[PDB]
RNA sequence: GAAGCCAGAGGAAACUCUGGUGGAGGCUCGCAGCGGUUCUGACGUGCAAAUCGAUCGUCAAAUCUGAGCAUGGGGGCGAAA
RNA sequence: UCGUGCCCCGUGUGGCGAAAGGGAAGCCGGUUAAUAUUCCGGCACCUGGAUGUGGGUUUUGCGCGGCAACGCAACUGAACGCGGAGACGACGGCGGGGGCCCCGGGCAGAGUUCUCUUUUCUUCUUAACGGUCUAUCACCCUGGAAACAGUUUGUCUGGAGAUAGGGUUUAAUGGCCGGAAGAGCCCGACACUUCUGUCGGGUCCGGUGCGCUCUCGACGUCCCUUGAAAAUCCGCGGGAGGGAAUAAUUCUCACGCCAGGUCGUACUCAUAACCGCAGCAGGUCCCCAAGGUGAACAGCCUCUGGUUGAUAGAACAAUGUAGAUAAGGGAAGUCGGCAAAAUAGAUCCGUAACUUCGGGAAAAGGAUUGGCUCUAAGGGUUGGUAACAACCAACUUAGAACUGGUACGGACAGGGGGAAUCUGACUGUCUAAUUAAAACAUAGCAUUGCG
């Protein structure tokens, strides 16, 4: 009783690997008499041939590890294998900061809080690395507006 | 294929919609001639081709 | 495949000589009905909302153009 | 359970043994003969061409090794 | 507010007195958890019995039929009927308990 | 366009 | 290869038709000296040399 | 971390300094690939008429590589043994 | 009638040569024991040839509109010319799109269930071909800008016309629609000696990104290196001819008719289908490339998919091969520290002589690294001191307390370092099968011959 052909045909019919095909060991004679794909489909319908479910692979532990690192665990100096630039590129950080600062300057110019000359000056300062972040840029804008208002009041 | 369809028409009064051809591994040629829907391949094989 | 958005254009396509078959697809989950006519080059379809205009158009097709409602399962 | 190397076959794909079901329900204490599992438990040219196809698949048409001699001796 | 009806029909094992409907209702009462910790049935979740081995659950929150099937399988595992009883969604929001297929021997 | 297609058109006219 | 010339395929066709043992009625002829096919070829024994 | 570029502090200017940006180099560590330094290495009628293990050189190029073609022995080809 | 004659152009006049170059056109589902982008079903496309209908143009003969970029279903075009496509390097970052990976909810199914786990896992798909609305660059109109402005991660653009406002367009693997749910997939209930199936339900809605892969686009760098050709196709210049109302039409518009020949197509592509004398641990050109740890297609473990094949059983002597440990001393061993051990990731402090000023340099020498609970910082969208509200989002960085300890880059992974001398400038190359080197080559230098 050889069922290599039957296992290959059942794998082709069920659309799975040959390691996922289950042949009923109590009807090996009936499976042997099944010699075509139609007979294989009839045995699948009758339940003599079953596709086994997939071997278990869970991502649970990866999910609690992701949540723990999101909270801030497993981030110490003994958990790092790459350089600081390798984990987080400072060029990428500078690109994100420049895009944030330019977006804020464009929004302020569109809203009308600053004019074109102050916009150009702050654009070149942000390019020349005067501002670390958006809060610093907003504080400098407010301080420049306040000193301009003081100069206008003096004049 | 053009010669094959003429040969079939002259021999068995067979009209074919299309003909596929292959060359077998032993060196001969095998031809699959698909008939018109108005004729029956079972009837033709039973009467003329003798293939029962 | 082509979609026609005009009833009279679908009627003229049905009166065209090349039209060999017409069929009706009823979608109840969407509430629509599709009239599909098979010409030589293109399959022309008209989409309608479910109404009595579908049966009026069914009457409006020529009787020589044979029409079928599609089954639930496309058995061979 | 052997979930490390393989998945468990679903229970709906395996027929349950009658005596094993009766035994488990008998440990559970229900009156099996009273509740009745016995009834619930389960146990022409076309013809000529079909015969020709069956014969063609079963027996080879010719035997070039042994078609030259006919007597059994 | 939205209202959801779930039916758990154990008519055949209840008539066979294999599955205890009152014990299953109790199991639902101290196993259904609302807002992350148990004992929040309140007015949101209502479990009652009609008869003929049927339990109805009224849900005003997003209580799922998958969760009710999960709790039914947990109760079957507790009462050692997991290998012999099966929960099948025969209809929309209706889960039937039934025997697995049996062969004579 | 191409000479073959133009020849086809003028042959259609000639026929 | 799968890509093959018609001449090559014709010669492999002749090789396939030549790959056979002798008929058994050859051995019972009177004065027969042939006992086996002495030019039999196998795909893993000797090459066709094409 | 080279040119180029931005900002700030000076300097009459030229330029000086600082912080950035940038991403060059027959640059470098190193995986594949390519090669073949060392071992009282394995093997020595071997798996092998040159193989196997660890280790080592190189790795953005004078890098590796296929197919088609060219050069044919008193010849070719040779970063030259 | 034509097979006979008359002209016109004449500079030029062959073939072979790539299953990885250029190139006309096919996708999906199903089917066999073995073939399938080839068979079957559905739905298309290309080329060549004829030939009608509808529509278009025309008595202002060979269209109309928009200032323009240009648009529209058509919208004459011979000789002779012009142009484009074919048709093109390597590398670097950035942006868009498809696919893959990750997260959440919902339906159905499966598993776990001592306890816990509203739980973990699986299906949730949409091809070619078309319609329609959009998509960087670029171009057009108004206007004339220094108190220079716009703007990229990267400094370019602008009186040779910027910002701004309004548009036109190359480009889809983008949204919707047709194809097309009737398919495929998942689940359930009956029938079922076979023959064989039959009937229901669903196939949904979101998010995220220095992620992987492919492709497209705008940039930038390098060259004493500038990174194929031809077949084929198209537009233009030109105006030769042909052209209307017994209607005409030489319309690149839509629909309609016919045909598409020959040859290959199985299988392996390798620890058994090739070569090596073999079913030989060797050699042999490519495409796809999941999850976790981690900087990482490193090493280790797992999913899909494949194997469990390489003579077996018993015992544990010497000597071996491979892997290890060893008190005290620490090279006393040996020709010779051969071999092994020792160092190693990341953060921080710090780093000498010499030097062609570029390096040396990871010089050297030191301080730290687990787990848990927290804090702080770094953002996006929408909405008239908005310096405010609402909603949403993921990864880094710093600081603090507590706590286990023999050890915290807990396995894996992974520089020993320094003082000198000779030597070749360096990167590179060679004696396939005993020598990789002060050998060869190299840049630089010099000389010679030749108008």
């Amino acid at each position: 009783v050889n069922l290599r052909t039957q296992k290959r045909l059942a794998a082709s019919v069920l659309g799975c690997g040959e390691g996922k095909v289950w042949l009923d060991p109590n009807e090996v004679s009936e499976i042997s008499n099944a010699n075509s794909r139609q007979s294989i489909r009839k045995l699948v319908a009758d339940g003599l041939i079953i596709k086994k479910p997939v071997t278990m692979h869970s991502r649970s532990r990866a999910r609690e590890l992701n949540l723990a690192r999101r909270i801030g665990r497993h981030r110490g100096f003994g958990k790092r294998k790459g350089t600081a630039d390798a984990r987080m590129p400072q060029q990428v950080l500078w690109m994100r900061r420049q895009r944030v600062l330019r977006r804020l300057l464009v929004k302020y110019r569109a809203s009308g809080k600053i004019d074109k000359h102050l916009y150009h000056e702050l654009y070149h300062l942000a390019k020349g690395n005067t501002f670390k972040h958006k809060r610093a840029l907003v504080e400098h804008i407010h301080r420049a507006k306040a000193e301009k208002a003081r100069e206008r009041q003096i004049k | 294929k053009a010669q094959i369809k003429q040969a079939l028409k002259k021999l068995y009064d067979i009209d074919t919609v299309k003909i596929n051809t292959l060359i077998r591994p032993d060196g001969t040629k095998k031809a699959f001639a698909r008939l018109t829907p108005d004729v029956d391949a079972l009837d033709i094989a039973a009467t003329k081709l003798g293939l029962v | 495949p082509q979609e026609v958005s005009d009833i009279k254009k679908f009627i003229e396509i049905c009166r065209r000589k090349d039209a060999s078959s017409a069929r009706i697809k009823k979608n109840p989950k969407t509430q629509q009905i599709k009239f599909k006519v098979r010409c030589q080059r293109f399959l022309y379809t008209l989409v309608l909302k479910d109404s009595d205009k579908a049966e009026k158009l069914k009457q409006s097709l020529p009787p020589n153009l044979q029409i079928k409602d599609v089954p639930k399962r496309n058995k061979r | 359970k052997s979930l490390k190397n393989r998945a468990i076959i679903p229970r709906k794909a395996v027929k349950k043994p009658l005596s094993q079901l009766e035994d488990h329900l008998d440990q559970l204490g229900v009156d099996t003969e009273a509740i009745g599992l016995r009834a619930r438990a389960q146990t022409s040219a076309k013809e000529r061409l079909a015969r020709s196809r069956s014969r063609a698949r079963s027996v080879a048409a010719t035997n070039r090794l042994q078609d030259g001699v006919q007597g059994t001796t | 507010k939205v209202t959801k009806k779930f039916i758990i029909n154990a008519s055949q094992p209840a008539s066979d007195k294999i599955f205890d409907v009152s014990a299953f209702e109790k199991f639902l009462n101290e196993r259904i958890k609302v807002d992350g910790r148990v004992g929040n049935l309140g007015d949101v979740i209502k479990i009652s019995q009609i008869g003929d081995g049927k339990v109805e659950i009224i849900a005003h929150n997003d209580l799922s039929g998958r969760y009710l099937k999960y709790l039914t399988k947990k109760f079957l595992k507790k009462m050692q009927l997991r290998d012999w009883l099966r929960v099948v969604a025969t209809s929309k929001g209706v889960y039937e308990l039934k025997f697995y297929n049996i062969v004579n021997d | 366009m191409r000479a073959k297609w133009r020849k086809k058109r003028t042959r259609r006219l000639k026929r | 290869p799968s890509h093959k010339t018609f001449r090559i395929k014709q010669k492999l066709a002749k090789a396939q038709k030549q790959n056979r043992p002798i008929p058994q009625w050859i051995r019972l002829r009177t004065g027969n000296t042939i006992r086996y096919n002495a030019k039999r070829r196998h795909w893993r024994k000797t090459r066709l040399g094409l």
